[PDB]
């Protein structure tokens, strides 16, 4: 509680698409384990 | 009758120039955005010099 | 093979078509930049992305899908976004003025000079395309865009390409929430002009979706963030399929085939069971018996209709991840015994089981669960009829009083239209009770 | 003016059976794609081919598909002429409007400049310096 | 219900029904060909009988 | 793109104007001077819809001033701002109005109006497509009335497939300070509701309420009451002008608002009003602000809509909020006054949100009113009119000017229609 | 050998060549003194060069050209340019005096004192020559002094020598742009006049040009330098087939046999498929089926018309790059079988193809993409008749009124071949229509 107390904005002109859909990290990545894998054509 | 067909490798030298063409390109509009605002400069003070005769 | 074209028109189905393709970036092993890391999965194009992404030999997954939209605020910022050197700018289609919320105005001022530019798009993505299933049409009943311009083209796509399926999706009018008083005149026009055309349309209402979000997701204030997460989701859910495998898999032409009992209605219920918070699944379980009972807990529904108050008739489970048909089999027969479960006495068996191994995933900064079982609960029921019951008599009463029409009649309609739906209707209550009458 | 209301409804549902008769044409000759067209079960069913068999003789429907093909082709030709000259004369009535409404306007603006000097007021010179210049010219001549 | 289908001409769903109205001659010659094949197969057959 | 030309008419507006610009240049951050302080990217980006591009990145805002008396002119040119605005949009007569409507709507307008519409059309073409025009005047304004009533008749053949927005104000109930006053409105909104489509309307009197029931400070400028309109009607463009999923279209919004042509009146409705300890003492919460959304204090146009019902109803939401709480307070208010609407609508609300916040204030808002409280208006001007009508009084003027008492007689009974229209629709 | 010589008619068609020599250069790398670097490739004038330049004795590349003009202006700067010395002086014939725009003032007044010093240079490059297949010929049907000049030349060039080709190119009138009304005059003079003796006719229309440009090109403010770039790539890469070799080689006989099909007719129109910008080009992929698709495509024409309003008689396709024909004659396998183009049924096959090894490349200073397989469209349809439909009716209207008529009586004409002109045309247009009915 103590520190959402301030509730002041830096960026406030902010649209939602960038603070909601930012650049996600890299390494959180999932991996095709079993996702249809066909290395040969 | 057997050419099978360019390698990659002039395909990357084909992807780079490309990148530099838009580099020059855009500072090609940069230069004239500078160019052009030079005109107004000498506009502007030309102007303000015959106020001052006026 | 096995790919097909996603379609997003109206600005409300832009976002959501954003946050599908951020989704599906999320398992495709993208990076924001449009390339894999140093590992070899580049080519000709033809892996896991083959079916969803086109990343040719400059090694850039280019999606099967073409953003439409008639204001240009959302779509530029978007072009400003994250993703946005990913998707092709002028598969971005973008537009300078709007519809006025009017169907016919977004189906006859702008849009003939606008969709030959998307035919071209369509058959040069046509070409490309080996498979071609179908088209997944992202709209909106309600919308402001999404309801005229879609009309007009779906229509168009019809009569060039009438024999591929072509699935839509459209956010349902809120039974009891109108953020305008216009959108009945549109939605029963978007209706009876797809209803001839139209292969599978799915709907969806967003109060019980916020109702989920703070029954069981536990969010007294979520946000399309979350909305957009989980209809990504729920369509992430259907076209696993084409991405994995499972004990058995299915397309959506068996989906045609065995959902639809007979022509003109088109309409089944999708839900997803296990929608929970972390922390409730953190410190209990998950197995096949209770997700059946609370994919078929009426409550758990984005629709408002009670099954009690119809009967069913498809139900179509998808199971993502690990499970066996042994808990499968026993649990459905349990649920075959149940009486207050009222199918049809035409339909003896109304089961489409689709198994997926994949167990689904976890999105980065996300709200879901830590899913292992998982499944879609695609089903029809008569207790639907209410929906077009109350838009009804909302409808009758407006048309009699006839509101707003100098506003269509003035850019160039006329009422018969209008009456030609009303019996339209008329027609399709009938057949939901001759139907409902065994 | 009244006519003015009149005639756009008629242009509104005249243009309007134009538009899916387009469809109609589409919808019969075929959806314009080869590759996808084997689905629908190629024309010619080869269930019908070995259906011939002993032959003898063949199916009429291509005989009806050249005949509607014809047909709606032709009213195609009927519609397009009649349509092209409802717009010529749907602005030979606009512009007939146009001249008959600032007609009026143009001479209303007599009576009136009249009263502004019957007053007990005004006398010779206020006249002759306004007479040039009553109203700027320039009838508003269309002006653009 | 007033009765509608008269002849007038525009058909807007024309091929579909059409493809339907080849399904029946299509089957019609298999029904009397079935007859004959009937009395041919028999025939051979009691007749390789003596 | 569409853009917007602004018209600023009578002498009332050009305080109005002045203040409703500046306004503008405070929220997009350019200084006096005009030169830009590159501050926010998308405001940067959607200064186009009411601003062209000039040397030196000076944004010259593309509105129009008239007038007749230059002391007006040249107090809005040496203000603070009078820089920005143009000489060549600068418009003025050789004549002093005396305000009378006729004179201005039939002697002075004639050499003046095609001036004018010179100005404009090179404006117009200065510009590509626009949505339309706005205009800030009075009704009871002579000069105003005189020559917008002219102007307004003048785009319609001009233009008549675009937006024709209408910003007046009613003189106060009480004291009209203008005897003739009844008359110049009358003659304006004969004209007004036949060439308008949609219509602002706003008094002075309960303005200088609200300063009673929330500013609480006495004495405030009219200039004030200029910030506050100018707020209101900033308020609503914020939508065109911002991102955020709200549909901002004007005609979005008045295809939303008007079931039938003659309802062009509405009335505005603010966002929060705070004392002087209630800065820090608020607790900031959707329900408290859709509590004084709703407030029959909170009002500021004409009188309360309580001895009516109410038709259309539309608020736009300028700030971070979400659809839950928007939905739920329609919900709250839909159950808590259902039987006040009207049964020929429900579901009358239309609701739109811009997520972009202004400057100084996060959760804000906008309302736009169109109830049956306009009977209480027209029917107060009735009986003045009919008064004075009754014995002709200051009437030798207008014959003096070329007026006679047959334009009156349509004029009311237009204008009884409309009485009898507003009536006999709710009741 | 396989040789030709150029003409350049016109001070509109003066810049053309000179960009056209300047493009020609850069893939020779010839240096602008006139010479190869110390690398051995001169000798008596036989290599790349021995086919367009004349590096003779004295190691200068000497082009196969003649720029011939009427005003000193233009042609005095550029022999103050940068090739000059490259260029023959007496070649770059000059002129002191203009034709007014006039078509017969520069085929009566000046052109007879001046057609002999011409003459001249033609036999002493036709003396220099060994095959000299034919000529070619850059001229403007609104010629202020292109049009009556080539005339009478031309002519005398016909009667001289009528054993070998002259192929034509002119800019096309702009249908609805007329920066001259002289020039429906001037051009009808010379469209009578070359339909007997012009071999091969080529037109072009700057309009669509500046379209395609500000559509792929995304340049919203080109030049000439980028206009003359994309006609001076044209002539560039049908010119490839004499320059290089490829998988066959083609030649102007081979496409004037199968090109024009019976008399008069020998104007099809030619088309560049790959015209994309570079970022365009950068993520994405060029392959034969889409340029196959984007060649046909109707709006990629530079020539206001509909191919749908027509019917196609003939094709051919200049396939320079790397190609294999699997996918060519696959690709055009499903043209041939295409629904919407509708080539007329007296033509089984109308498709000549010509496959040059050589990849186009870039020019430095230029604009345009750099292409790995290209293409160059030599089509003819019928839908050109709407053009010369469009000209009568200006003609008729200007002629019944009898404009300008002063202008040419004055110097020595009336009225009388301008009626020949119409019929001759009335002849075109009903020829045009013969050949359309089936
Ligand atoms: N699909 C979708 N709908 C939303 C979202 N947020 C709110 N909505 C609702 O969806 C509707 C969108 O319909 P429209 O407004 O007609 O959309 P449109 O036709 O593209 O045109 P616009 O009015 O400019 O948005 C609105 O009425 C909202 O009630 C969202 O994120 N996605
Ligand atoms: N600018 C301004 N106008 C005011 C103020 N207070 C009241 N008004 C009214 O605003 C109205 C509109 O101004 P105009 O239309 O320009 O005035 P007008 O046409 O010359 O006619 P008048 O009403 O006599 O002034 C006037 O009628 C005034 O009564 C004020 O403080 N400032
Ligand atoms: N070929 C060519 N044509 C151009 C160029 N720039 C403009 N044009 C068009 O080509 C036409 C030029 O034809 P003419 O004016 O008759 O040229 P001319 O007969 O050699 O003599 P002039 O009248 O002096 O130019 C103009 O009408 C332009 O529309 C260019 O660089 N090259």
């Amino acid at each position: 509680l103590q520190q959402k107390w301030l509730a002041s904005k830096t960026s406030l002109k902010e649209s939602i698409y960038t603070t909601s859909y930012p650049r996600l990290p890299v390494c959180a990545m999932s991996r095709r384990e079993h996702a249809i894998p066909v290395p040969h054509p | 009758d057997r050419w099978k067909g360019m390698n990659r490798e002039q395909l990357e030298e084909i992807w780079f120039t490309q990148k530099r063409q838009i580099q020059e390109k855009l500072r090609l509009q940069e230069e004239e955005r500078q160019h052009s605002m030079d005109w107004d400069l000498r506009r502007i003070r030309k102007a303000h010099a015959s106020l001052l005769h006026e | 093979m096995r790919e097909c074209i996603s379609i997003h028109v109206g600005q409300a189905g832009v976002q959501i078509g954003n946050a599908c393709w951020e989704l599906y970036c999320l398992e495709h092993g993208i990076q924001p930049d449009g390339q894999m890391p140093s590992d070899k999965t580049i080519g000709g194009g033809d892996d896991s992305f083959n079916t969803f992404f086109s990343e040719t030999g400059a090694g850039k997954h280019v999606p099967r899908a073409v953003f439409v939209d008639l204001e240009p605020t959302v779509v530029d910022e978007v072009r400003t976004g994250t993703y946005r050197q990913l998707f092709h700018p002028e598969q971005l289609i973008t537009g300078k003025e709007d519809a006025a919320n009017n169907y016919a105005r977004g189906h006859y001022t702008i849009g003939k000079e606008i969709v030959d530019l998307v035919l071209d798009r369509i058959r040069k993505l046509a070409d490309l395309c080996t498979g071609l299933q179908g088209f997944l049409i992202f709209h909106s009943f309600g919308g402001g865009t999404g309801s005229g311009f879609a009309s007009l083209l779906m229509e168009r796509l019809s009569v060039d390409y009438g024999k591929k399926s072509k699935l839509e999706f459209a956010i349902y009018p809120a039974p009891q929430v109108s953020t305008a008083v216009v959108e009945p005149y549109n939605s029963i026009l978007t209706t009876h002009t797809t209803l001839e055309h139209s292969d599978c349309a799915f709907m969806v209402d967003n109060e019980a979706i916020y109702d989920i979000c703070r029954r069981n997701l536990d969010i007294e204030r979520p946000t399309y963030t979350n909305l957009n997460r989980l209809i990504g989701q729920i369509v992430s859910s259907i076209t696993a399929s084409l991405r994995f495998d499972g004990a058995l898999n299915v397309d959506l032409t068996e989906f045609q085939t065995n959902l639809v009992p007979y022509p003109r209605i088109h309409f089944p219920l999708a839900t997803y069971a296990p929608v929970i918070s972390a922390e409730k699944a953190y410190h209990e379980q998950l197995s096949v018996a209770e997700i059946t009972n609370a994919c078929f807990e009426p409550a758990n529904q984005m629709v408002k209709c009670d099954p009690r108050h119809g009967k069913y008739m498809a139900c179509c489970m998808l199971y993502r991840g690990d499970v066996v048909p042994k808990d499968v089999n026993a649990a459905i027969a349990t649920i075959k015994t149940k009486r207050t479960i009222q199918f049809v006495d035409w339909c003896p068996t109304g089961f489409k089981v689709g198994i997926n191994y994949q167990p689904p995933t976890v999105v980065p900064g996300g709200d879901l669960a830590k899913v292992q079982r998982a499944v879609c609960m695609l089903s029809n029921t008569t207790a639907i009829a209410e929906a077009w019951a109350r838009l009804d008599h909302k409808f009758d009463l407006m048309y009699a009083k006839r509101a707003f029409v100098h506003w269509y009649v003035g850019e160039g309609m006329e009422e018969g239209e209008f009456s030609e739906a009303r019996e339209d209707l008329a027609a399709l209550e009938k057949d939901y009770e001759e139907v409902g009458v065994d | 003016t009244m006519t003015l209301g009149l005639m756009r409804g008629t242009i509104h549902r005249c243009m309007k059976f134009n538009q899916e008769m387009y469809v109609t044409r589409g919808i019969i000759k075929g959806p314009l794609l080869k590759r996808n067209l084997e689905a629908r079960e190629k024309l010619n069913r080869p269930l019908v081919r070995m259906y011939q068999r002993h032959v003898g003789t063949q199916l009429p429907e291509a005989t009806r598909l050249a005949q509607g093909t014809d047909l709606l082709t032709r009213h195609n030709l009927h519609m397009e002429k009649n349509l092209k000259e409802l717009r010529t004369t749907h602005d030979n009535l606009a512009w007939g409007l146009n001249c008959k409404k600032i007609g009026h306007d143009v001479d209303y603006d007599v009576v009136r400049l009249r009263l502004r000097q019957r007053h007990p007021h005004v006398c010779y010179e206020q006249a002759q310096r306004l007479v040039n210049d009553w109203d700027p010219p320039t009838p508003a001549r269309s002006q653009t | 219900k007033p009765p509608a289908w008269y002849a007038r001409l525009p058909l807007p769903m024309h091929r579909d029904a059409r493809a339907q109205q080849t399904a029946e001659v299509v089957h019609a010659h298999a029904r009397g060909a079935r007859l004959t094949a009937a009395r041919l197969g028999r025939a051979q057959h009691q007749i390789n009988g003596q | 793109m569409r853009e917007i030309v602004h018209l600023q008419a009578g002498q009332c507006g050009n305080q109005i104007g002045a203040k409703f610009w500046e306004v503008i240049s405070d929220e997009h951050g350019i200084d006096p001077t005009g030169t830009y302080h590159g501050d926010s990217d998308l405001q940067l980006e959607r200064i186009n819809v009411y601003y062209n591009e000039a040397t030196g990145g000076k944004y010259v805002p593309r509105a129009v001033l008239v007038d007749l008396e230059p002391g007006t002119m040249d107090s809005v040119r040496s203000g603070p701002f009078g820089q920005i605005f143009r000489p060549d949009n600068f418009v003025f007569g050789q004549s002093g109005a005396g305000n009378n409507w006729a004179k201005g709507h039939y002697t002075e307008g004639a050499e003046l109006v095609d001036s004018v519409l010179d100005v404009v059309r090179k404006e117009a073409e200065s510009c590509d497509c626009l949505q339309g025009f706005q205009l800030t005047h009075s009704l009871g304004g002579g000069t105003g009335s005189g020559m917008g009533t002219l102007l307004i008749s003048k785009i319609r053949e001009e233009y008549p497939d675009r937006i024709m927005n209408t910003f007046s104000v009613v003189p106060s109930p009480k004291v009209s300070d203008t005897v003739v006053e009844p008359y110049n409105a009358t003659l304006s909104v004969h004209q007004l509701v036949e060439n308008t489509d949609e219509t602002y309307c706003i008094d002075n009197e309960a303005l200088y309420d609200i300063c009673f029931r929330t500013l609480k400070l006495t004495t405030p400028t009219y200039g004030d009451l200029n910030h506050l309109v100018s707020a209101t009607m900033s308020g609503v463009t914020t939508c065109l002008r911002f991102p955020g999923q709200l549909n901002a279209d004007l005609r979005k919004l008045a295809v939303n608002m008007v079931p039938f042509p003659r309802l062009h009146f509405f009335m505005p409705g603010f966002a929060p009003l705070t004392s002087r300890g209630s800065q820090q003492y608020r607790a900031l919460t959707v329900p408290e602000l859709t509590q004084q959304m709703f407030d029959a204090k909170n009002m500021m146009a004409a009188c309360d809509p309580r001895h009516g019902r109410y038709l259309t109803v539309a608020a736009v939401f300028r700030g971070r909020m979400s659809m839950k709480e928007v939905d739920e307070q329609m919900l709250n208010v839909q159950n808590k006054n259902s039987s006040y609407f009207v049964e020929w609508i429900p579901n009358n609300v239309k609701t739109a949100v811009c997520d972009i916040p202004p400057r100084g204030l996060k959760m804000s808002a906008t309302f736009i009113g169109n109830s049956t409280a306009i009977q209480e208006l027209f029917k107060r001007i009735s009986e003045q009119f009919t008064a004075m009508f009754r014995r002709k009084a200051f009437l030798h003027w207008y014959t003096g000017e070329g007026m006679d008492e047959m334009e009156f007689t349509e004029a009311e009974s237009n204008m009884n229609d409309l009485v009898s229209e507003y009536q006999q629709y709710q009741d």
